[PDB]
């Protein structure tokens, strides 16, 4: 057996005394010295048993392996490897019946007293998971619970460390928000970077410019490199916010009320990237039955329609006028009569140059608005912008065909 | 949990609604035929099983038993009008031997693999008959003669039938034409004295030679028994051999006796395209013998090798070569080497 | 000179062994006629009993068991039966073909539902077969039990006293061999009883002793389980029971766990007349067409009994789904029975069903949603028969409904088609597409529309069989505007302007086949589209290009002819589209110019894209493409 | 308690009547069995000549000879046999199914060839399913001539008045009903003795004074003629057959003017074993597939006289084109003998069918040649079983010959690819399609010459069906490039590369995503593409363009499931391509501009045009390349 004959001489670091964790390579790649965890790497293994017994999966073709992160608990004994391991060298395993993928394990799919090992080729491990969204990738230091994970309207309780990027920043330990960190001058990725966080796990946060403060600049702290941002949060704890299941009707009401007033200030203040979930949380509000008196479920839906209204504003203010087009679509799937906001939908599909869509929708709120001249002067703007593109074919294309004649002799 | 109603939709499944909810129960015994197909069938039906809906208890039922189940893919076997679940049966002790297989827990269904091929037909293309071909294509004059035999044939097999039509229409035969450039003679032949059928086909043959056609021009028009002016042939081309013209001389005799049976054409016809004719061959060197059907048979053969540019040639023929018997297979021999008695 | 007359002897020892081995091929028959006989047994004694009451009174019973009685390999069946006088049991017994039953049946004056299963009289000795030792023990009217003994040893025997009584006790023990020694297992049995001797009306089981021996915990001690579940309807009159009962029958049938569609019921009264009952399922069959075991769905019955069934003798291969069950209580059959002799009934029987189950689509077609349904799952099944019958094409004509341009949204029928209002040129003008919309853009539609008059779309991979087989429905012809003629009445100024555009633009044409050689055969100025420059229409004859499309993909095509036949091809233009006066304008004072050259390549090209063709090079195409492109970036 | 032990009697009447009226279904049957009697009866009396040299001489010239009388209309059949006693005639013939034949057969101490057709003793009595009176004279060694009678009156008689000696004269006049007058007919006859009988080491003809009455001018004064010109081949021995005597069979088998491919003869010594022989033909059969039902294929002529045959039961229906006949003296039969009893001999029996003649393919392929001629006419039907078979796949593999990018012009097998392996590849490269330019003209096919690697070319139609079930051959896999995956083994430097591309470009995929919507879940960049800017590729399951083609082709498919199924498509680019960096660059610039989508919308469009999948709305390309073509114009 080529597992028992390495495993022969091996210092071995081990959890408990007769299990655990086995030195045993056969040559060492050339790789980073200091150990380093990452999540995205293509390592290539033989899962071979040998010893009596046969490992008939992955022994086959290398498999590239999702670490899911540090702590990856897919499969036990692949962690166990990424303890003291380099990357892009070559490593080896050892049997370990406690860590099998399928819990305990069964003696058929995994042998009573071997697991799989394998004779791992490490590549570079080094990171943990991005940003699907980016600007961040995950920095911790510690490991979560599994039970307690922020939501959207939980009021937090955050710790600083007290240098972005390398510079000492402006700020303290704040009750953070998700509408909030905008108030108070923060990198404000914090709002999808707290996801990641729960209680008890400390993870720094690299920023990307696009994703929090960054992009936005800084009158206050004093920051040069607006992509290199990375410092710590450490949320202490944090309440919880009350969901779909958690409120009701009444206290909907209330919330919706209160929600659209700080819309008005949101507007009135300018700042909309706070605004873009604040709206899509009251629209996933409305979006199940409330089951109660409804006598102004019009008033509700009104509500609704006019933060359709102003997610639309938004997106026309930085967007790419695709979400534009997710919020005013479901405004027309409830009202279609929207003074403005079909109107920039359609305006916001001649800026997509899409202006065919665009006299059928303008030609449209022509008839519903037949007083503004905005609207009018768009749908112009919409027969400029066809003539603009035609002379631009046209251009492009003057006998475009002739071109091929002169490669003929 | 209150049980509802014990109603059966399914062979261990009975769908019954609790106390509104609903849910049912489908056993897969562990020891059965189809226990591997219950034990993933149970998967199909908890294709739709929500994120968190399989918690099955997995002290020696094994925890893989509903670590799998959740989907992968939208196949619709049966339904997919499924939410929740769980693994009820004999919890204790359910078997004196269950090998645990676990094996392979990753492979999906290959859509069922139902892929045997359903029964093919041909189609026969049926878009034309013969005054729109005629005019249309001109075949080489055995070509032509060719599609002659298919007429005379049916001709030969519907007064076989007994049958009897007195004046076949011009286009009374309809043509598949189902490989393009070549024109064929209707099998079932639905368009509709002795003799009478194949006196339309004699009529006819002008049509194919593209020659005017006495019997409609000049007269004595939808009756055999008419005859006037000695059957007058005005076929000036010599296209046509003169061997098979005094064939066509002999067609349209005084009398439908020294006329010939459609089977003497079929025989002539048989005899004069495929067979061959020889220096050896001539002097009726045939006469009666069984074997030399074999051997004539042999002397057909080279219709693949000679002119068989139209492939149509090895299509029919074995119907053909197969169904002969010299009882009605010497005389027009005979008859053909008046072709040669010419002197 | 002098006569030795002598009758006909016979041998014995060899004649049995012979049946023995000889006369069937399926082992299992052996019980069926153990049933028949036991059957008319009690039916005769049955009409007895409703004549004077003796035998009943005692008896009072008409079950009939099997026991397996493993534990001593000892197979049996009991009946109620009256049985036979120990000398008369022999007279109809040891006499071999002399069937006492088939003997008083005759002897009946007043034969009302006598129903007699076997008259062969070789049914009984089919034991030995299994049986090492044939032995029965029976009471009769007034008489004494009586245990025959046989083991085809060339003679037989009674040596009986003190049995049970168990009143008439007409049973009879069988004894298989240990080679051989199945039907043991009742599993088998059950399938057996249900492959034949299911529809028997009266009353059936088996005994044993089967458990789960658990020790009380056990639900059952034994199983009294009959077999008889299900009676069989159609001999019971119809228009006097509900669709339930034909429902609850099916359902017990084949044991679907959906409903029945329709269904229907025929009494047939000619000289060989039958029970003509016949199902529609209300869903499509899923698993099927491979043939592997089922020609058809239609059973055979006689005498009540099941027989050979599931030929393509009765029902053709087209509308094979059809499943019903058919019964004449007498018709010429065989020693193995299983074989039938004249099949020329078998044809006037068939014509019947096809008569009659297509008379049920009529009626069916009566209703328009169920209809729909139905022909919504099936037209395939239809078309394919409608194609393959070639006698009631007419009525085949009937019961199909189609998306057209005066349907749009629902199927529709060809007589909707008929009744115009217009009145004019009457033809059936429709379009083999392969995309709805696909049939729907095509600048030919285009100009139909222009004139006005409706369009039917057929939109079928099989659709093609059919729209060659079908032909001047309602005194009227189809055309499938794709045809090269499309003759279209219009008007004075109409035709001959368009034919002024033609005297001037035949030189144009001509102009373009310097250029168009070696694919047209005849471009010339078309009428048959508007909106669109150019197009392709396929030649009078031949194969459209969805026709030509499945005729290379069709399996097993393959051939010299499929290879490249039906070639026929040409296209036109629009004389009066933008594009085409431009082609037109200056084609004569340019001399090999490749200007109209390249165009006219991927005009025509493009125009073969449209009018289906599958593109003769696609790589070229992209190439000329790429080149515009790269046009396009300035290059 | 006391026995009447009685032997089993019987009656006459009945048993006859029934005989004629049951065992047979059709009166053709007759003709048969005489010939039977008559042969076995020569047949023993031959092996008694052949020790006695008195008989030999007696006995002489042997004959079977049939005289239908016209409209005298008594039929007739005269043999050479020695008959039987006055009285021994009586006790076999009287004596139903006592056969006088396998008496003295059995009382056979040397029983070398014996051979005896009969042994039921039920022929005689099919007679009367068409004579009226069965009356026959006959003399015996030593003996004198006596005319039984009989008319299935129950008795029989023997009347000596003088018949003609004709020496032996073993022979049996027919008198057949007024009604039912048919097989005076003499070609029906003939085609009758050519379905059976046909085969018999004796001489046989028929004498008719059939002529043409002319008057000398008449060609034939009497007509006499033989018709067993054939002598069974599997008789004699194999490896020791005449030379060119298969040739000569097979044209006297059946009329085929052109030759035999090959042919092969196998002498079976199983337990029940046979003469296996079995020929090709040189030609492909133009009338195939077209008949749904089963044909004939292996003929089985046990006992040297025709039985049941081309019932699928013995070959499977691949290969079905395959011609040969079996016969086995010796097998279970029945009374009309002409179903079978035990089926799983069949299955053993087909067994040793189709391995023997599997090998046959193999000996072939030995040749090249004519094996490439066969295998050019036949393969669809090779195919057709290499995927229905599922048992046998190496002796199926390695018969498989295909054009390659190697030797476009040789087919190629796959094992000589195999055994090429370039570079150990571990994967065999094909590509299915339509026509050979176009998969010749492939982006990954491109790729896979530059890689060097050869490609083997698919075009047949009905390839989709054996390839999906055909797998690794010789321990590799078979990989149709096609695939989504498409892993080629590169250089790390390239790998990383070509992943630096990914990593710039991806934003790229995004930028264009934003406009393909609805159509490709995934764009990446590919290792795929040198000469193409852009390409699709189908996923990793799924059907493809041509797959999907053909089972959409494929007629009595669509399905409610069909309509939507085996949706998996995207495509890919050509990061290398100047047009596809163009594409990039600008992209950055503008995330929306109508140029940059309507460009990705004819790109992905013609990409769709390559990779097969016919066009999803030819008539807006049309329109979009229109509005090219008016671009050309100057408009």
């Amino acid at each position: 057996s080529p597992t028992a004959t390495v495993a022969e001489q091996g210092e071995d670091i081990t959890s408990k005394k007769d299990r655990g964790v086995l030195k045993i390579v056969k040559r060492v790649g050339n790789g980073e010295e200091t150990p380093m965890i990452g999540d995205k790497v293509y390592v290539h293994y033989k899962g071979k048993l040998s010893n009596g017994k046969k490992f008939d999966s992955s022994h086959d073709r290398n498999e590239p392996f999702v670490f899911s992160l540090g702590k990856g608990q897919v499969i036990k004994a692949w962690d166990i490897g990424v303890a003291t391991m380099k990357k892009g060298e070559i490593c080896h395993l050892l049997c370990k019946p406690e860590y099998a993928y399928g819990s305990a394990g069964s003696l058929p799919k995994i042998p009573s007293n071997a697991t799989l090992f394998f004779e791992i080729e490490l590549l570079d491990f080094k990171g943990e998971d991005l940003f699907e969204d980016g600007g961040i990738i995950r920095r911790t230091k510690r490991k979560g619970e599994g039970y307690s994970n922020p939501n959207e309207g939980a009021t937090v309780e955050i710790h600083l460390e007290g240098r972005c990027g390398g510079r000492m920043f402006d700020c303290r330990d704040v009750a953070f928000t998700v509408g909030e960190g905008e108030d108070h001058d923060i990198p404000i990725g914090i709002d999808k970077a707290l996801e990641k966080m729960q209680r008890e796990e400390q993870c720094i946060l690299y920023l990307g410019p696009r994703y929090g403060f960054g992009e936005a600049g800084k009158p206050k702290f004093g920051i040069e490199p607006n992509a290199e941002l990375i410092y710590e949060v450490t949320l202490k704890s944090f309440e919880k916010a009350k969901e779909s299941w958690e409120m009701d009707t009444k206290e909907k009401l209330e919330q919706a009320a209160i929600v659209k007033e700080k819309g008005t200030v949101y507007f009135k203040g300018g700042k909309y990237m706070q605004a873009v979930i604040q709206y899509g949380k009251i629209v996933s509000w409305l979006e199940m039955e409330y089951g109660l008196s409804e006598k102004e479920s019009k008033a509700s839906e009104s509500f609704l329609l006019a933060a359709f209204l102003n997610l639309a504003m938004c997106y026309l203010k930085l967007r790419e006028y695709t979400k534009a087009v997710e919020c005013c679509d479901k405004a027309l799937g409830l009202d279609s009569a929207n003074e403005k906001g079909l109107y920039r939908r359609g305006e916001a599909q001649l800026l997509m140059n899409e202006f065919e869509s665009a006299k059928g929708d303008f030609e449209k709120v022509l008839e519903v608005n037949p007083q503004n001249k905005a609207a009018r002067l768009q749908i112009s703007m919409c027969q400029k912008k066809a003539k603009e593109h035609n002379e631009r074919d046209r251009r492009i294309y003057a006998n475009m065909f002739k071109k091929f004649a002169e490669q003929d002799a | 949990y209150l049980i509802g109603q014990s109603i059966g939709k399914g062979c261990s499944a009975a769908v019954y609604e609790a106390t509104p909810l609903a849910i049912k129960m489908m056993w897969n015994i562990s020891a059965g035929s189809s226990s591997e197909a219950i034990l993933n069938t149970m998967s199909q039906e908890l294709v739709p099983a929500s994120r968190v809906a399989l918690a099955g208890e997995y002290g020696a039922v094994t925890y893989r038993k509903s670590k799998r189940g959740p989907k992968q893919l939208a196949p619709h076997p049966n339904i997919i009008r499924v939410l929740r679940a769980f693994t009820s049966s004999v919890p204790l002790l359910p078997g004196a031997l269950v090998d645990y297989p676990d094996v392979l827990p990753s492979r999906l269904h290959p859509e069922g693999l139902g892929h045997g091929r359903t029964l093919f037909l041909v189609m026969k293309n049926y878009p034309c008959t013969l005054r729109q071909y005629l005019c249309v294509n001109t075949p080489s004059p055995r070509l032509a003669a060719m599609m002659l035999l298919q007429l005379l044939e049916g001709v030969d097999h519907l007064v076989q039938q007994g049958i009897a039509h007195r004046d076949l229409k011009s286009d009374n035969i309809l043509v598949e034409l189902d490989p393009d450039g070549c024109p064929w003679l209707v099998i079932a032949d639905f368009g509709c004295y002795s003799k009478a059928d194949a006196w339309a086909v004699g009529a006819i043959a002008y049509e194919i030679f593209g020659l005017v056609n006495p019997f409609y021009g000049q007269g004595k028009a939808h009756l055999e028994s008419r005859s006037y002016q000695e059957a007058q042939l005005p076929a000036l081309p010599e296209s046509v051999p003169p061997d098979v013209r005094q064939l066509v001389r002999a067609l349209l005799q005084r009398e439908a006796s020294k006329r010939p049976s459609a089977r003497v054409a079929a025989n002539v016809l048989h005899l004069s395209l495929w067979g061959e004719h020889i220096l050896a061959l001539k002097n009726l060197k045939l006469d009666k013998m069984v074997g030399w059907l074999l051997q004539q048979s042999a002397a057909t053969l080279l219709a693949n090798r000679l002119t068989e540019k139209c492939c149509v040639e090895t299509k029919m023929k074995m119907l053909f070569l197969a169904n002969l018997e010299c009882e009605t297979l010497c005389q027009a021999a005979l008859l053909l080497c008046s072709w040669r008695a010419a002197l | 000179e002098e006569v030795e007359t002598f009758a006909f002897q016979a041998e014995i020892a060899q004649l049995m062994s012979l049946i023995i081995n000889t006369f069937y091929s399926n082992k299992e028959i052996f019980l069926r006629e153990l049933i028949s006989n036991s059957s008319d047994a009690l039916d005769k004694i049955r009409y007895e009993s409703l004549t004077d009451p003796s035998k009943l009174d005692s008896g009072k019973e008409l079950h009939i068991n099997l026991i397996p009685n493993k534990q001593d390999r000892t197979l049996t069946i009991v009946d109620t039966g009256i049985g036979m006088t120990k000398a008369d049991l022999i007279n109809n017994l040891g006499t071999i073909a002399k069937s006492g039953t088939k003997a008083f049946m005759e002897a009946l004056q007043a034969g009302a539902d006598i129903s007699m299963i076997g008259q062969f009289g070789v049914g009984f000795y089919s034991a030995y077969l299994v049986a090492e030792k044939v032995t029965v023990i029976t009471k009769h009217n007034d008489d004494e039990q009586y245990a025959w003994e046989s083991s085809a040893g060339g003679s037989f025997t009674v040596r009986t006293d003190t049995g049970e009584p168990m009143g008439r006790g007409t049973k009879v023990i069988l004894h298989l061999k240990e080679d051989q020694t199945e039907y043991l297992e009742e599993r088998r049995i059950k399938e057996i009883v249900k492959k034949h001797s299911q529809f028997i009306g009266y009353p059936i089981t088996l005994f044993v002793e089967k458990e789960r021996d658990k020790e009380k915990i056990k639900e059952k001690y034994i199983d009294q389980e009959e077999l008889n579940k299900t009676k069989p309807i159609w001999t019971r009159n119809p228009d006097d029971i509900t669709n339930e009962e034909y429902g609850e029958f099916y359902k017990s049938l084949t044991n679907d766990w959906e409903d029945h569609l329709a269904v229907k019921h025929f009494s047939v009264e000619g000289q060989l007349e039958f029970r003509a009952l016949l199902f529609v399922p209300r869903r499509a069959p899923f698993d099927l067409f491979e043939n592997r075991k089922k020609k058809n769905n239609i059973k055979l019955y006689v005498r009540r009994v099941f027989i050979m069934d599931n030929c393509e003798e009765l029902i053709p291969e087209y509308l094979n789904f059809i499943r019903g069950v058919v019964d004449s209580e007498d018709l010429p059959l065989n020693i193995s029975r299983e074989m039938l002799q004249q099949s020329k009934i078998l044809k006037v029987i068939r014509k019947n069903l096809v008569k009659k189950c297509l008379e049920l689509f009529t009626e069916l077609a009566e209703d328009k949603e169920n209809y729909k349904k139905f022909y919504e799952q099936f037209s395939k099944n239809i078309k394919l028969g409608i194609h393959e019958d070639s006698q009631n094409r007419k009525k085949l004509s009937e019961l199909l409904r189609y998306y057209t341009s005066a349907s749009g949204d629902e199927m529709v029928s060809l007589k909707d088609y008929c009744t115009r209002m217009k009145e004019n040129q009457k033809h059936i003008y429709y379009i083999t597409g392969e995309t709805k919309d696909q049939v729907a853009n095509s600048a030919f539609v285009e100009r139909l529309r222009k004139h006005g008059l409706e369009v039917i779309y057929m939109i079928e991979p099989i659709d093609e069989y059919c729209v060659q087989q079908l032909k001047e429905f309602e005194g009227k012809t189809l055309v499938s505007v794709t045809k090269e003629g499309l003759e279209l009445p219009e008007d004075e100024e109409e035709k001959k302007k368009q034919e002024e555009k033609k005297t001037k633009f035949e030189n144009l044409c001509k102009i373009m086949k310097d250029i168009l050689e070696k694919k047209v055969e005849k471009v010339v100025v078309s009428n048959r589209l508007v909106t669109s420059p150019c197009c392709i229409v396929t030649s009078t004859y031949g194969w459209t290009a969805n026709m030509e499309r499945i005729m290379k993909a069709q399996a097993l095509r393959d051939n010299s002819t499929m290879g490249y036949m039906a070639a026929k091809k040409h296209l036109e233009i629009n004389p009066d589209h933008s594009i085409i006066e431009t082609l037109r304008q200056k084609a004569e004072a340019d001399k090999n110019d490749k200007s109209v050259k390249d165009l006219v390549i991927l005009l025509y090209e493009t125009a073969l894209l449209s009018s289906g063709f599958s593109l003769e090079d696609p790589q070229t195409h992209a190439n000329r493409i790429y080149r515009m492109i790269k046009l396009g970036l300035g290059i």
